[PDB]
RNA sequence: GCGGUAAUUCCAGCUCCAAUAGCGUAUAUUAAAGUUGUUGCAGUUAAAAAGCUCGUAGUUGAACUUUGGGCCCGGUUGGCCGGUCGGAUUUCCAACGGGGCCUCCUUCUGGCUAACCUUGAGCUUGGCGAACCAGGACUUUUACUUUGAAAAAAUUAGAGUGUUCAAAGCAGGCGUAUUGCUCGAAUAUAUUAGCAUGGAAUAAUAGAAUAGGACGUUUGGUUCUAUUUUGUUGGUUUCUAGGACCAUCGUAAUGAUUAAUAGGGACGGUCGGGGGCAUCAGUAUUCAAUUGUCAGAGGUGAAAUUCUUGGAUUUAUUGAAGACUAACUACUGCGAAAGCAUUUGCCAAGGACGUUUUCAUUAAUCAAGAACGAAAGUUAGGGGAUCGAAGAUGAUCAGAUACCGUCGUAGUCUUAACCAUAAACUAUGCCGACUAGGGAUCGGGUGGUGUUUUUUUAAUGACCCACUCGGCACCUUACGAGAAAUCAAAGUCUUUGGGUUCUGGGGGGAGUAUGGUCGCAAGGCUGAAACUUAAAGGAAUUG
RNA sequence: GGAUAGUGGCCUACCAUGGUUUCAACGGGUAACGGGGAAUAAGGGUUCGAUUCCGGAGAGGGAGCCUGAGAAACGGCUACCA
C-alpha cells in the first residue's frame, strides 16, 4: 500500500462484529442526532464529530446508534461542506507546502513532496467528479487554491 | 505475472510486442528489408553469369597452408565484382581468361565456406560446358 | 493488489497439500470459491470445508486429504467453445480417464464432463486433479 | 503440526494475536465509567480517549491523550464497563 | 578437420555402402526452433530490470443480491420408534446437492373461445384469448456460449465404385444379351463479421438520496386525436373512446450492501545523521606577527629538487582565512534513489504506531509527458585555508613525459544557470498472496504485585520479562528452486496461467554510420547496414 | 440548383466551421492484384498464392470520343509524348 511511499504498515481500526451496540447505552439516537448537528453547527468535521462522541460520550459508531452515517446525517440537515472533508485536507497541505517553496527555492524535498500531494488531489477530484458529488470541469489550480481553503 | 500481459483484451499488446522483437531475428530482418535485393551481389538468385578477370593465389586460413586458385568475376546483370573459387584438382586451367562463367554459392547461405577467406562463391560452369564434366574429361571446352 | 481471490485461495490449498497438512485458511471466500470447492468435494478431492462468517467478506477453513494432486486457475478466463473442450483437457490434465476441468457456463459451475453430459459451454475457471 | 483445529483455537493464543490477524477481528479497546471526584456526574470515556475529556460540572480534567491508552487523572475512580 | 615421407580424409585402382530411372549442387522456404516462446523462452552472475519517482492513454482491478416446473433411482444431515442394555435400524413427514425422462412469458383490444363451472339419459344448448393468430403503450444496454440457416465449383478429409494395380476418373452394374432393367454421382470441414434462436453462471452497465421515486379500482383540470350514428356532404358541439401533462386524499417494513490484515484522509503521542534557511563550536592545516635556543630540517627503499646564522624545524604567545564535522559511529537511523552526522532556533514535510473516528473503491502497473539525479564538466561572479587533472623539477629506469619525492594552475567551496551520466549494484522492476525454525535490534504499543531514582513510598523516566504491528538485517536447513555459484526467495514453473511495466535473440563491426532531437559546449537520447566469423565465459572440477 | 440512368460535394452559389487521429490518423515502402487455395505442421503456428475457378485492372504512356443496350473499347477512331 501507501501509494506515494514504500510503507506497508497495516494500522487501522477494527470494527466490532456486533452490528448492534453497545448493550449498555443511555437514551437513544433522538439525542445523538441532536448532539451531532450541534457539533456540526460550530464547524467540526465528521472525523472530529465522531471522535468527540466516541471518547467524551460513549458512541462506538454513530452508524450503529443511528442507522445513518455522520456525513449523511450532516448532509440531510444541510451542513455538507462545499468539498468533502478529505479533499479539503489535501488542498490545505498543498497550500501550506506551496507557500514554503515560495520562501525556499532550493528545497527540492518540498518539490518532490508537493508533486505527490497534488497527484492525490487530482486522483480524488477525478473520482469525486464521476460520483457527481463534485461538479464537472472542476479543476484544482494553484491560483485559487489559497482562496479555496478559506 | 511472468512479464507479458495476460489480459483477455491485451492481444494488441502481444501482437505489437511480437512485431518489435521479431526484428532481432536474422531471417526476418533480411526478408522484410529486402537486403538480398539491395545487396548480396546476386539478385536473390542462386546463380549468376560473369566474365573472368584474373586468377588469384589466395592462401589458406589457420591451420592450413595452401593456395586456393580462385578467380575475380564481374557479373553481367549488375556489373558487381565477386571472387569465386574453382573447385577441383587442376581446374584452374579451364577458366583461363575472359571466359563467360556461371557461379554458385558454397552452401553456407551467404558466408565463406572453409579456410578460404572472404570467398563465398564457386565456379560451376565455364563457357557453358559444365566444368565438372571437364575434370572427368567427358566433354570438350569450345575452341572460341 | 489482489486480482483473483480464486488464485490466492487455490494457491493456499496447494501449498498446504505440498507440505502435507490437513487444513488451510481461505480469505476472502467469494461465491466462486464455494462453487469451485463444492465441485471439488463432490469428487472426493477435499471433503469437509467450513465457512467462517466474519462481517467483512467471509473466511473458509478446509479439511484436506492426500487425494488431491493439483488445483489451479487458468487466467484469463478464456471463452471455450464446445469443440475446444478437447484441447483444454489434453493440455492441462494428466490423463483422460481422471481429472476435471472446471469451467463456468451459463448453467452454473461444472466440470468438463458434466458440460459434455449437458452439451453446454462457456468460460473456463480452472482444474483439479 | 499438520493437523490443527483452526475452527476452535485456544483463547490464550487468541489473546496473543494482533487485533487484525485473529480469527475474527475486534477492538481490544473498551469504554470506561469514570467517577469524577467531588460531584458524582458519572461519565463514560474511551480507553484510547485521544482527547482531554472532562465533565461539564467541573471541567478540569478526566484523562490525557497519549500514543497508547489514555492516562486517567491522578485522583479519580473508574469502573470497567 | 585431413595433407609437411607409414594419409582408413587428396589423386587413382580394388572392394564396400545409400537412393536407384533417378541422384547431386545453389538459393528460398517449412519442420527440426521451447533459437519469437498466446499455448511455451529468457532477464543476480552467460544478452537483457531504464539511475530513481510522479503520473492522461492501455491492461488489470476485494467481497455482497432466490434455486423453470414436474416424474422416478440412489447418497449426506436431521426426526418418533431405542422395541438391543450408553450402541443401530426400517412404512416416515424435510433440506442439500447427484443420476435418468418429460425438460407463464408485460398486459389489452377480438376472434378458435380453449383446455369449456360447460351434463342433455350414460357424447348435450352456455366457462377465463396466444395453446392459433391481426393491432396497442411500454420496452436498461452489453460482452460470452448452445443450436439453426448462409459461407459457389474445383481443391482438403471421406462413402461407393475396375483405370489390369495405382496416380486417376465418376463411373458403372445386372438379365434369357432376342424387347431391356437398375443403383449412384454421398457426407464432412469451412475461423472471423452479419441473421435467427436458447441459457443467463462469469465479467461490465443503469436505476429511488437537497426523491421532479412507483403502483392509483380514486379527485379538479389543461391539451391533442378520433370511428360508427344523429337524413346526405363539408363548417361548429355533448358525452363517449384513446394519449400525454399537472395537485393532493388514498397504498406501501417506503427508498442508501459490507466497511477489504484494499486505498485516501483525520486525530493523539512519539520518532529519525529526511529537507530548506539562519546560527554556533572544535581541534587541525596554512599563513602571519612577537620570543628563546641552537644548525640543521625535510623527504625516501636510498636520495635529490627545496627552506636555512638575515634564525628553517621546535618551543612559546596571539590572530586570520577557507574547508571538513573525527573519536561517539555499529552487519544501527531517515530518504524515491542520488544521498544525508558539531550546536540551537524558525519553516514545511514524512514513515511506523495507536484508534469501538471519517470517506468509500477512490485501486496496481504504466507509451507519450515529466521532477529529482554523485563525481567530473560548462558559463558568470564570490571565495580561493587544504588537497589538487595540466605543467616545472628531483628521482627511478635501457627509456619513463609512469608509479615515488618538492612545488604547482582549472577544480575541490559557494551563489545563479546548464549538464542527465556512474560497477547510479541488491549487477535482483513494481503491486498482491501462501509456504520452515531462531535470536538480536529500531520506532510505536500491550500486559506484568518485576528493578531503580524522586517524596523509603506516587505518577513519570530509565531498565527486565512475555507478546504484538511496521522496518534495516542476521543465523540454521532444504521439503522447494537453480546451470552451478547460491537463494525464504532467485520457492509455490513440462503437475508449464495472480496483475502489470521495461529489456534481450551467436560473437564483432558498434553504441559506429545516417537522419532527427536536446545542450553554450563536452556530449546525452534515439539508432542501422554492408561486411566479417567458430572462434571470450555466469558457473564449477583436476592440475 | 445543374448534371447523371439514378443517390450523393458529383459540380455550382451561399452559409456554418467542420471531418480523421496513439483503439497508429496522415505519410513512406512493398522484389503487393485480392480471394478460393499451396508447402510444412502433436497442438498452437510459419511461409507462399504471377498462374486452370471467382472478382478487378490494362492493351506502349496519358487524355478525349463516335457507334451501340452494353466500351471511355484499343485485332474502334482523334490528338500529344516515346
Ligand atoms: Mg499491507
Ligand atoms: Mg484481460
Ligand atoms: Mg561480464
Ligand atoms: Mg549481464
Ligand atoms: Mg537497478
Ligand atoms: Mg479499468
Ligand atoms: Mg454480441
Ligand atoms: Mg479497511
Ligand atoms: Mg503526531
Ligand atoms: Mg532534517
Ligand atoms: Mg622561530
Ligand atoms: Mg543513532
Ligand atoms: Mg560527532
Ligand atoms: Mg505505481
Ligand atoms: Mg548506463
Ligand atoms: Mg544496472
Ligand atoms: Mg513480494
Ligand atoms: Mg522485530
Ligand atoms: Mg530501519
Ligand atoms: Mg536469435
Ligand atoms: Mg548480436
Ligand atoms: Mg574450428
Ligand atoms: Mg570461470
Ligand atoms: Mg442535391
Ligand atoms: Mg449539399
Ligand atoms: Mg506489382
Ligand atoms: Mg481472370
Ligand atoms: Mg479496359
Ligand atoms: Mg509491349
Ligand atoms: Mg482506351
Ligand atoms: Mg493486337
Amino acid at each position: 500500500g501507501r501509494m506515494h511511499s514504500a510503507g506497508k504498515g497495516i494500522s487501522s481500526s477494527a470494527i466490532p462484529y456486533s452490528r448492534n451496540a453497545p448493550a449498555w447505552f443511555k437514551l437513544s439516537s433522538e439525542s445523538v442526532i441532536e448532539q451531532i448537528v450541534k457539533y456540526a453547527r460550530k464547524g467540526l468535521t465528521p472525523s472530529q464529530i465522531g471522535v468527540l462522541l466516541r471518547d467524551a460520550h460513549g458512541v462506538t459508531q454513530a452508524r450503529v446508534i443511528t442507522g445513518n452515517k455522520i456525513m449523511r446525517i450532516l448532509k440531510s440537515n444541510g451542513l455538507a461542506p462545499e468539498i468533502p472533508e478529505d479533499l479539503y485536507y489535501l488542498i490545505k497541505k498543498a497550500v501550506s507546502v506551496r507557500k514554503h517553496l515560495e520562501r525556499n527555492r532550493k528545497d527540492k524535498d518540498a518539490k518532490f513532496r508537493l508533486i505527490l500531494i497534488e497527484s492525490r488531489i487530482h486522483r480524488l477530484a477525478r473520482y469525486y467528479r464521476t460520483v457527481a458529488v463534485l461538479p464537472p470541469n472542476w479543476k484544482y489550480e494553484s491560483a485559487t487554491a489559497s482562496a479555496l481553503v478559506n | 505475472g511472468k512479464g507479458k500481459p495476460r489480459g483477455l483484451n491485451s492481444a494488441r499488446k502481444l501482437r505489437v510486442h511480437r512485431r518489435n522483437n521479431r526484428w532481432a531475428e536474422n531471417n526476418y530482418k533480411k526478408r522484410l528489408l529486402g537486403t538480398a535485393f539491395k545487396s548480396s551481389p546476386f539478385g536473390g538468385s542462386s546463380h549468376a553469369k560473369g566474365i573472368v578477370l584474373e586468377k588469384l593465389g589466395i592462401e589458406s586460413k589457420q591451420p592450413n597452408s595452401a593456395i586456393r586458385k580462385c578467380v575475380r568475376v564481374q557479373l553481367i546483370k549488375n556489373g558487381k565484382k565477386v571472387t569465386a573459387f574453382v573447385p577441383n584438382d587442376g581446374c584452374l586451367n579451364f577458366v583461363d581468361e575472359n571466359d563467360e562463367v556461371l557461379l554458385a554459392g558454397f552452401g553456407r547461405k551467404g558466408k565463406a565456406k572453409g579456410d578460404i577467406p572472404g570467398v563465398r562463391f564457386k565456379v560451376v560452369k565455364v563457357s557453358g560446358v559444365s566444368l565438372l564434366a571437364l575434370w572427368k574429361e567427358k566433354k570438350e571446352k569450345p575452341r572460341s | 493488489t489482489r486480482s483473483s481471490v480464486l488464485a490466492d485461495a487455490l494457491n493456499a490449498i496447494n501449498n498446504a497439500e505440498k507440505t502435507g497438512k490437513r487444513q488451510v485458511l481461505i480469505r476472502p471466500s467469494s461465491k466462486v470459491i464455494i462453487k469451485f470447492l463444492q465441485v471439488m468435494q463432490k469428487h472426493g478431492y477435499i471433503g469437509e470445508f467450513e465457512y467462517i462468517d466474519d462481517h467483512r467478506s467471509g473466511k473458509i477453513v478446509v479439511q484436506l486429504n492426500g487425494r488431491l494432486n493439483k488445483c489451479g486457475v487458468i487466467s484469463p478466463r478464456f471463452n471455450v467453445k464446445i469443440g475446444d473442450i478437447e484441447k483444454w483437457t489434453a493440455n492441462l490434465l494428466p490423463a483422460r480417464q481422471f481429472g476435471y476441468v472446471i469451467l463456468t457456463t451459463s448453467a452454473g459451475i461444472m466440470d468438463h464432463e458434466e458440460a459434455r453430459r449437458k452439451h453446454v459451454s462457456g468460460k473456463i475457471l480452472g482444474f483439479v486433479y | 503440526v499438520l493437523v490443527q483445529d483452526l475452527l476452535h483455537p485456544t483463547a490464550a493464543s487468541e489473546a496473543r494475536k494482533h487485533k487484525l490477524k485473529t480469527l475474527v477481528q475486534g477492538p481490544r479497546s473498551y469504554f470506561l465509567d469514570v467517577k469524577c471526584p467531588g460531584c458524582l456526574n458519572i461519565t463514560t470515556v474511551f480507553s484510547h480517549a485521544q482527547t482531554a475529556v472532562t465533565c461539564e460540572s467541573c471541567s478540569t480534567i478526566l484523562c490525557t491523550p497519549t500514543g497508547g491508552k489514555a492516562k486517567l487523572s491522578e485522583g479519580t475512580s473508574f469502573r470497567r464497563k
